[PDB]
């Protein structure tokens, strides 16, 4: 394998929660945004 | 000025002081304060090119 | 002030004069930058006082603490200039070229 | 599917493009008058602030 | 250095430009100069290496001038207005010297001397912040102050900083000092739309950091400050390859990459203006730029210099990472050009 | 075949504090790698 | 069956996007869709668009 | 002098791989790289691309202008109409400046 | 500067003597400045080396600003047109010339011919098309 | 330039009256871009870092592709905003200051008469 | 008198016309 | 037109993703009907041009080329896959997609709407051909050539960039329709008669004139064949595509202003001709023949006659197809030769028979030999210069008469006279050198059947 174990043998498991979580509230906020505004946009001006 | 933290944070630590016309202690009138407020109430809203 | 501020300014431009041009020790160039923020307090706590505007007094002084520290630190260079070369003299200081 | 579809395409093209190309020149004349005027929401460029104005009463009787 | 004084001074050098911006009583202002004086000299002696304290003593008396000039301007402003801050009523003289001051302390044109010298003496890191976060502040005060500033010399100071940038960079060898050299070349187109379109010098500015700071990150990974040393990247970390090349070419401006809208834009705003004699004149001798960094692309990537056995060894151990920021900031800035209608 | 790559001597001329050498320009000498000098 | 045959179908995917967008292009300059002069027509019965 | 390679010489791809269509050192590839490049090159773009350009349709209007022509010359003939009458946008039209 | 201007509004070709003397007054102008970096800069070795420098700079260029003046307004008057570009592109020609000489090289004499006089004949030119340098902003 | 426009606030980043104008489709083709711009910048770090480029950090590669986009249409939608202040502006202004923008007729090419010169 | 403060424009955003009217970029 | 752009972008992740030893046939078998895909723009069937889209653009004159720009990838990657295959199989996949970019790129330029957009697709090429040409350049001196191909070009460049800039103020859109429709018409000051000059130089320059044609003849000479064949094919004819399109403004002025470009041409075409006439270097020789073939189009966009255009349309294309032939036989003899001298490697016919055919097809193509779409071209340039004024069929006539001698000469002195004793011995030919020929040769037979097709805007 490695003389030195190397530093990444393992994953950082809470970089992966952190990555792989914060992206996912991206999404969640940036959907939710679109659709609230579209909704807005349509009302604030006629339709 | 370039990046107005100042209005936004509702802050005024460097606008109280700027001119002679400015809050001054003990309420001692500066000189020139019968101008300066007349020279500014008038340049505001109409903005520099034409407060010349 | 009308020629009382006409001095003052000369002054500033004739200590100008002495920091662009050096000669010799470092030492008399930050002194020569001293002379200038003696003239600038010197004016700005002139007009101030004729202007009867002392809501702008703090500026006076604190011109002066910042110029304090500023000539410290000016100092500490120098010091540690004639702590490499043994001397202020300006061209030891001529190994970026 | 046809040379209608290039000929009505082509003229739907020129019509954005040329009315792209008006308001482009538009905004350079629009850009000199409120340089120069200073009347118009662009380039108004600011004084002193009449908010510090010190209108209390003061000291002196002359202010 | 005591981690606590680390974090005064990394304030103080973060505290310099932020009120410096912040601010609108120009007294504000010149401390929050003054501050970024004070905060930058000890990081540049960090080695004490003979060089350095050569660099700081150059830095700090051509900063203290000049900053005593800006406070000169300030204090006979307050006796021609009673106002703390520059106005349409300014008198033209007491506007110029702000410019000469300020276009000291960011170094362009007849001032661009100290710069090379001290961008010589300092390391990668402390480069890269006497580049691009202590240039931020004075403009600052010119971007605010634009209104009033002379069109005739900014455009002098902008034609000679490009002038002088180039034909500095073309002869010199060590890298720090042809960064030095681009910055003050890219620090002039900035200055030259300052007075039509200060937006812009927003973008100018941008991009040159967007820019500079990857191309740094990149010379210390390997901590280069030679185009030989540079040259056997191919060797010690050959990725970056790739990349350093579309950088250093959008630096100068090559259309396809990021680097074409500041010029194009800048170009466009001038000849909007009119100044069809002056940009044309920079578009050209900003051609020069290009000639050394291709003469460094040809170096470092299109032509492989041999390099040393030693240097095995160095690939044997793992190559300490370049941080994140590197990629962000190289993606960003080698292609954004199609977005390029909404950054302006 | 073997598109040339580049020798030692077109390597050569990079090093030198300043490419295109001058009169007196030559004379100098490259800065010291460390970044720290002799005197 | 996607076992180094999504690979093969890269390029054929491209052309079938490539068709969309264009196709895409042509439903956004629809003006004049049938308003240009030499070609105007009333629409033939059973026809709700000269060009799509 | 310093450390560098002996000149690499170039290999007789023929002499081993004696079918070598010169595309790749090992046959398979070979034949496969040129099974798909004579088809691909040949037999379906000279082939198909020639077919479908030959029959592009009166390609300009060169096609369609011969006939509008013909009964523009058959019309103005028989009409007793000048041919290509000397002057085509309507003098009527023209607005000379008076 | 009520007299530079000068030069400008009389006719060209016209009052070739002022012509040259407010030329050659330019050329030398910039010798001072020009002798002036060159010797803060780039320093002699005793006032006196550096004294005739800036006399060397001065001249040559004061040189440069005469020929230009002399051969731009004489050939504007020989060849009977005052707003030919080109005469002054043999005034330019001219100019480069007199600095070749000075640098005693004709090498640099052609550079200097063509570069300077096609320099010059812009600015009859940029007045002719009235271009404006360094403009004010106008957006 | 549009700074110092009435009701300018001070330190937002999109004022509610960019509420009026439409949101940017997710899939505008920017959007999609920055989405590519990000893949390939993880990529690239993937590669400046010596690791398999396409294999590896897959949690990165979206954390890229979602951190671009997420930043693309909150940008979008404001530069949105500007060029549709920019409007109102020019527009407002055409007005306003009428007479200085005047409606201009253009002869039919009939009576304009543009010089001929023959390529012979 | 006091000076006249200039106008306001006024009215409500509407799309920007034709999008970024930058150089090609149908946007 | 996002058929022939789309499928040709995702050839870039094909020549990354695929297999190292299936990489060159995926990308080659690809981009083959990528070229059938272009194929389809050539359905006119009506004098409207066809604007795909408001960017997006193709006319007769860009139609021609785009389909030429299409059909030379997949020819490229056939020519470099010899040299390149000593490589280590990520600086191949690097020169598949510098191939690949570069018509990317150049389909887009020929087929744009805004004239910036060419100019910053334009200028962009120089990325991608300058790269080619330096990274894997046999000779020392590409560094030098990759500097003279960078700066003659960018230094015209920017004079383009401050006039396109110039024009969208004056006029207020950089359209190519609209700048047709619109009435811009310079007006005969000294000025424009600089702005004319601004727009043509650059233009001027890629198209080599024979003031400044100097960057050709050294950036072909240790370019690899794939970048040879892309500057003589494609990037030359971009300058003249420009020439093309840009003059559409700029009407009054060419008139006379062409004059001073039109005898540097036309003497040119006769000394850049007459030095083929004895240049060693066969690559040299194929270049300065390119310059001279290049010098008479520069002089048919500025008669400005409806002739000339499509003479000059006609002979970029045809010339395009033959040049490449010409330097990619060069590049067969120069691999198993390993020199690039004329005078060694004689009697070539008596040891390869069938390249020699080639060479023999691709040298009457080269002088005008009649029932070939290269000699209508030059017969119809030739007809409008003598329109111009009779006395040009001089100097178009000294060009015929040493075109016929060195096209020759490269036959005579490389596939005639007796074998050279024992070079290294001449392997055989590859079937994939000879079908890179004939896929050059069988459109040329293909297209003089059928001139119309590449008869330009003006027919
Ligand atoms: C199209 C293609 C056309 C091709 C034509 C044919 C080309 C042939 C090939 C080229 C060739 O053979 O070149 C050999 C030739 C050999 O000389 P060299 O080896 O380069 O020697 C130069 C070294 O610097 C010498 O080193 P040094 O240690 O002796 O340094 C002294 C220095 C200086 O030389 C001297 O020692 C004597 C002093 C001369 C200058 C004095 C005035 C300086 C004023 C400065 C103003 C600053 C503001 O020498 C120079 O720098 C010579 C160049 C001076 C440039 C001009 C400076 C301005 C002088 C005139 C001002 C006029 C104002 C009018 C209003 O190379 C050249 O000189 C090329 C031309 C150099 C510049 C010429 C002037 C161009 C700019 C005109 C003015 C600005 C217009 C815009
Ligand atoms: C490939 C990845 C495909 C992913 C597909 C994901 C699903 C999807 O996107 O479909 C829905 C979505 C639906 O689109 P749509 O709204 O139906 O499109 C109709 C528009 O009229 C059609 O869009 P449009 O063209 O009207 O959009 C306005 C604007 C949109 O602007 C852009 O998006 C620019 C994209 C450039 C690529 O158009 C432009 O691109 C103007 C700029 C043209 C290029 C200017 C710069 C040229 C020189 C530099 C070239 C790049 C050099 C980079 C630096 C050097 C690198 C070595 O498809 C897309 O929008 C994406 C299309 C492909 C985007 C670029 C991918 C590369
Ligand atoms: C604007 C001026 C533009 C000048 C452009 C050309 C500049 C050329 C400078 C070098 C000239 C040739 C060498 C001259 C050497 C010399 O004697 O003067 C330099 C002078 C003294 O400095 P030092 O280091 O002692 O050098 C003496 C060396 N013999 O250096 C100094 O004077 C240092 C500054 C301190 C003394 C002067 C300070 C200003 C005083 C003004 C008083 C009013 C003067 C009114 C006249
Ligand atoms: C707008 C178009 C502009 C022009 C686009 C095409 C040119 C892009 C710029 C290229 C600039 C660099 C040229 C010279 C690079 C030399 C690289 C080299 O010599 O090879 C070594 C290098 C590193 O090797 P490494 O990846 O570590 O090896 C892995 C082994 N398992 O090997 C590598 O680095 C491999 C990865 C290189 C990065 C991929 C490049 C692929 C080509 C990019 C095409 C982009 C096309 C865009 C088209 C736009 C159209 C509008
Ligand atoms: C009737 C014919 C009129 C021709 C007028 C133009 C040429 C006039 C030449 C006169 C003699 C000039 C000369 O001999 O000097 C060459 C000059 C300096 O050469 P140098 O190495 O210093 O040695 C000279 C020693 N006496 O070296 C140079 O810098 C020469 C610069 C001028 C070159 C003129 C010819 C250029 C031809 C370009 C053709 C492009 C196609
Ligand atoms: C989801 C995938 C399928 C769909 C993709 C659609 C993409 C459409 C747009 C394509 C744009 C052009 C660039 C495409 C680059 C694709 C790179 C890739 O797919 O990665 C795999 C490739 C493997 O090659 P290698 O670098 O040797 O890695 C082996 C392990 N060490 O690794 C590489 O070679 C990385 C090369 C990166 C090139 C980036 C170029 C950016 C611009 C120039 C800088
Ligand atoms: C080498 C290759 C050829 C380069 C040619 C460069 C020509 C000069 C640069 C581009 C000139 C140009 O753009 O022409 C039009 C421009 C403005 O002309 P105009 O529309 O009349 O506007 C002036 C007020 N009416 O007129 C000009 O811009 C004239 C500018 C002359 C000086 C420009 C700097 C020259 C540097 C060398
Ligand atoms: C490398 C060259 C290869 C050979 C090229 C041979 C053809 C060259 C033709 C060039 C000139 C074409 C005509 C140009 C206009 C000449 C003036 C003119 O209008 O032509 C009419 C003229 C008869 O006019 P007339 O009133 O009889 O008076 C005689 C003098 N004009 O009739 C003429 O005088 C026409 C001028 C000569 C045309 C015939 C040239 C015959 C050349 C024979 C061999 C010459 C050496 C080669």
């Amino acid at each position: 394998f490695y003389v030195r174990e190397p530093v990444n043998a393992k994953p950082n498991w809470l970089a992966v929660g952190l990555s792989v979580g914060a992206s996912v509230f991206m999404w969640i906020y940036l959907i939710q945004t679109h659709n609230e505004d579209v909704l807005e946009y349509k009302r604030r001006n006629g339709l | 000025p370039f990046l107005d933290i100042q209005k936004k944070l509702g802050i005024s630590l460097d606008r109280h002081f700027m001119f002679l016309s400015a809050e001054q202690p003990y309420k001692n009138a500066a000189r020139c304060h019968a101008f300066e407020k007349e020279w500014i109430e008038c340049a505001h809203g109409i903005g520099g090119t034409r407060a010349k | 002030m009308p020629s009382t501020f006409f001095n003052l300014t000369m002054a500033f431009s004739l200590s100008l004069l002495g920091t662009l041009m050096f000669r010799s020790h470092l030492m008399s160039t930050l002194l020569c930058l001293e002379g200038m923020v003696l003239s600038l307090f010197i004016m700005t706590s002139v007009t101030s006082l004729n202007s009867n505007s002392m809501s702008s007094m703090p500026i006076p002084i604190t011109i002066l603490v910042f110029a304090a520290c500023e000539a410290a630190v000016g100092l500490a260079l120098l010091v540690k200039v004639s702590n490499t070369y043994g001397t202020d003299y300006v061209q030891n200081l001529n190994l970026l070229q | 599917d046809g040379p209608e579809k290039n000929y009505e395409k082509t003229l739907a093209i020129l019509q954005i493009e040329s009315e792209k190309a008006e308001l482009r020149l538009k905004e350079q004349e629009v850009r000199r008058l409120m340089r120069a005027r200073g009347d118009g929401p662009w380039y108004q460029f600011p004084t002193p602030e009449k908010e510090f104005i010190d209108h209390s009463p003061k000291a002196t009787p002359d202010n | 250095m005591n981690p606590i004084t680390l974090a005064i001074i990394y304030f103080t050098i973060f505290l310099g430009p932020v009120i410096t911006m912040s601010s609108t009583n120009l007294m504000l202002m010149w401390v929050g100069l003054e501050f970024s004086l004070l905060a930058i000299i000890p990081m540049l002696i960090n080695k004490k290496n003979p060089r350095s304290t050569e660099a700081a003593t150059k830095y700090f008396v051509t900063q203290a001038t000049a900053s005593m000039i800006i406070l000169l301007a300030i204090v006979l402003n307050y006796k021609q207005l009673g106002t703390w801050m520059f106005q349409q009523q300014t008198n033209g003289l007491i506007l110029n010297m702000t410019l000469m001051a300020l276009s000291m302390k960011l170094g362009l044109a007849p001032f661009h001397f100290w710069l090379p010298e001290v961008t010589q003496g300092i390391p990668l890191h402390m480069g890269l912040i006497l580049l691009t976060w202590q240039k931020i502040a004075p403009l600052s005060i010119l971007i605010q102050i634009y209104p009033l500033l002379n069109s005739t010399i900014i455009l002098m100071l902008a034609i000679t900083s490009i002038f002088m940038g180039a034909w500095g960079g073309l002869n010199q060898t060590q890298m720090r000092k042809i960064m030095a050299y681009s910055s003050i070349a890219h620090m002039g187109w900035m200055l030259a739309i300052l007075p039509y379109n200060p937006s812009l010098t927003l973008l100018n500015l941008m991009i040159y950091i967007i820019l500079t700071a990857p191309m740094f990150m990149a010379l210390m990974l390997n901590n280069s400050m030679t185009i030989n040393s540079i040259s056997l990247l191919w060797n010690k970390t050959p990725a970056m390859l790739t990349m350093i090349s579309l950088m250093l070419l959008s630096l100068g401006g090559l259309p396809p990459l990021t680097g074409f809208l500041p010029k194009w834009i800048i170009i466009t705003e001038l000849m909007k203006n009119n100044c069809l004699i002056m940009a044309t004149l920079m578009a050209m001798m900003a051609l020069l730029n290009l000639f050394f960094y291709t003469r460094l692309i040809y170096s470092t990537s299109l032509t492989m210099f041999p390099t040393n056995n030693n240097s095995k060894m160095m690939t044997h151990q793992t190559k300490t990472k370049p941080n994140l920021m590197f990629s962000t900031l190289a993606i960003m800035s080698t292609m954004t050009l199609p977005l390029a209608p909404q950054l302006i | 075949a073997r598109q040339w790559q580049p020798d030692i001597e077109w390597a050569e001329q990079f090093s030198g504090a300043v490419m295109y050498p001058s009169k007196e320009t030559a004379h100098w000498k490259p800065p010291p790698w460390n970044d720290v000098d002799i005197l | 069956l996607l076992r180094e045959h999504w690979v093969h179908i890269l390029v054929p995917a491209g052309f079938v996007f490539g068709c969309y967008l264009d196709r895409k292009d042509d439903e956004k300059l629809t003006a004049f869709r049938n308003k240009s002069m030499l070609f105007q027509r009333e629409l033939r019965p059973n026809e709700e668009v000269t060009w799509k | 002098q310093w450390q560098e390679d002996p000149e690499p010489e170039d290999e007789n791809v023929y002499a081993k791989n004696p079918d070598f269509h010169g595309y790749d050192s090992d046959p398979v590839v070979d034949v496969w790289n040129m099974r798909a490049v004579f088809f691909f090159g040949f037999s379906i773009v000279l082939v198909f691309g020639t077919t479908f350009v030959a029959y592009v349709p009166d390609y300009r209007m060169q096609e369609w202008a011969r006939r509008e022509a013909e009964r523009l010359v058959k019309y103005r003939e028989v009409n007793g109409l000048p041919i290509m009458e000397s002057n085509y946008f309507d003098p009527s039209k023209i607005q000379l400046p008076e | 500067k009520r007299f530079f201007e000068s030069y400008h509004e009389v006719p060209d070709g016209t009052q070739c003597h002022r012509k040259t003397y407010i030329t050659t007054a330019l050329g030398g102008i910039c010798g001072i400045i020009g002798s002036a970096y060159s010797v803060s800069l780039n320093p002699a070795d005793s006032t006196l080396e550096a004294v005739a420098r800036v006399g060397r700079y001065t001249f040559t260029a004061a040189a440069i600003g005469a020929m230009f003046g002399l051969t731009t307004c004489v050939s504007a008057q020989v060849r009977e047109k005052p707003d030919d570009p080109l005469n002054y592109f043999i005034g330019g020609c001219a100019g480069g010339l007199t600095l070749g000489a000075r640098t005693h090289s004709y090498g640099t004499a052609a550079m200097g011919c063509v570069y300077m006089g096609t320099a010059a004949a812009l600015f009859k030119i940029g007045k002719l098309e009235g271009w404006e340098l360094f403009p004010t902003p106008k957006v | 330039m549009m700074n110092g426009r009435p009701g300018h606030e001070p330190l937002k980043f999109l004022p509610d009256e960019a509420r009026s104008l439409p949101p940017p489709k997710l899939n505008d083709p920017r959007l999609v871009y920055m989405g590519l711009l990000g893949y390939c910048t993880g990529l690239m770090d993937n590669m400046l870092r010596m690791r398999p480029v396409m294999r590896a950090g897959l949690h990165r590669q979206l954390l890229f592709v979602t951190s671009f986009v997420f930043a693309g249409y909150f940008y979008l939608k404001r530069q949105n905003y500007l060029y549709a202040v920019k409007d109102h502006d020019m527009f407002g202004y055409i007005k306003l200051h009428p007479e200085d923008f005047p409606e201009k007729e253009k002869k039919t090419y009939a009576e304009i008469l543009e010089p001929f010169h023959p390529v012979r | 008198a006091r000076p006249e403060p200039n106008p306001v424009i006024e009215g409500d955003l509407k799309p920007a016309k034709h999008g970024t009217r930058f150089f090609f970029w149908t946007v | 037109m996002l058929k022939i752009i789309l499928p040709s972008l995702m050839l870039l992740p094909l020549t990354w993703l695929s297999s190292p030893k299936k990489t060159w046939t995926n990308v080659t078998s690809y981009s083959f009907l990528i070229s059938l895909t272009s194929l389809t723009l050539l359905w006119q069937t009506d004098e409207n041009y066809k604007n795909f889209s408001n960017m997006f653009s193709s006319d007769p004159l860009s139609t021609p080329l785009i389909i030429l720009t299409a059909w030379l990838l997949p020819l490229m990657l056939m020519a470099s896959q010899n040299h390149l295959k000593k490589d280590n199989n990520v600086l191949q996949k690097l020169y598949i997609s510098m191939l690949i970019s570069l018509q990317i790129l150049l389909i887009m330029t020929f087929s744009a709407t805004e004239l910036i957009m060419f100019y910053i697709l334009f200028e962009a090429t120089l990325i991608p051909t300058l790269i080619i040409i330096t990274r894997w350049g046999n000779q020392t001196e590409r560094l030098n050539a990759g500097i003279y191909f960078l700066f003659y070009t960018l230094i015209g460049s920017i004079p383009l960039l401050i006039a396109l800039i110039l024009i969208q103020n004056h006029v207020g859109t950089l359209n190519l329709m609209i700048l047709s429709f619109t009435t811009h018409t310079l007006d005969a000051s000294w000025s424009n008669n600089l702005l004319w000059l601004a727009c043509m130089m650059a233009f001027l320059i890629k198209m080599p004139l024979y003031g400044v044609h100097l960057w050709l003849p050294k950036a072909h000479v240790e370019a690899p064949i794939a970048g040879s064949m892309i500057l003589a094919a494609i990037l030359l004819k971009l300058g003249s595509y420009g020439m093309i399109r840009i003059s559409i403004i700029l009407d009054p002025l060419t008139k006379y202003m062409a004059y001073p470009f039109i005898l540097l041409s036309l003497w040119g075409m006769i000394m850049t001709s007459s030095i083929c006439l004895r240049q060693t270097d066969l690559k040299s020789l194929i270049a300065y023949s390119s310059v001279s073939h290049m010098a008479l189009v520069i002089a048919s966009i500025m008669i400005q006659t409806p002739w000339s255009f499509m003479g000059a349309t006609m002979l970029m294309i045809a010339h395009g197809l033959t040049s490449s032939l010409l330097f990619c036989l060069a590049n067969s003899n120069y691999e198993r030769i390993h020199s690039r001298t004329m005078i060694m490697a004689r009697g070539l016919q008596m040891v390869f028979p069938l390249m020699a055919t080639w060479w023999l097809m691709a040298s009457l193509a080269n002088l005008a030999l009649p029932p070939s779409i290269n000699l209508m071209g030059e017969l119809f340039i030739t007809m409008s210069l003598f329109s111009w004024s009779n006395f040009t069929i001089i100097l178009m006539g000294i060009n015929i008469i040493i075109t016929g001698m060195y096209s020759m000469y490269m036959i005579i002195t490389t596939q005639r006279g007796k074998l050279t004793n024992h070079m290294i011995n001449l392997q055989p030919s590859h079937t994939r050198e000879l079908t890179l020929m004939a896929l050059h040769m069988i459109p040329l037979i293909l297209l003089t059947t059928s001139p119309k097709l590449i008869t330009g805007l003006t027919m």
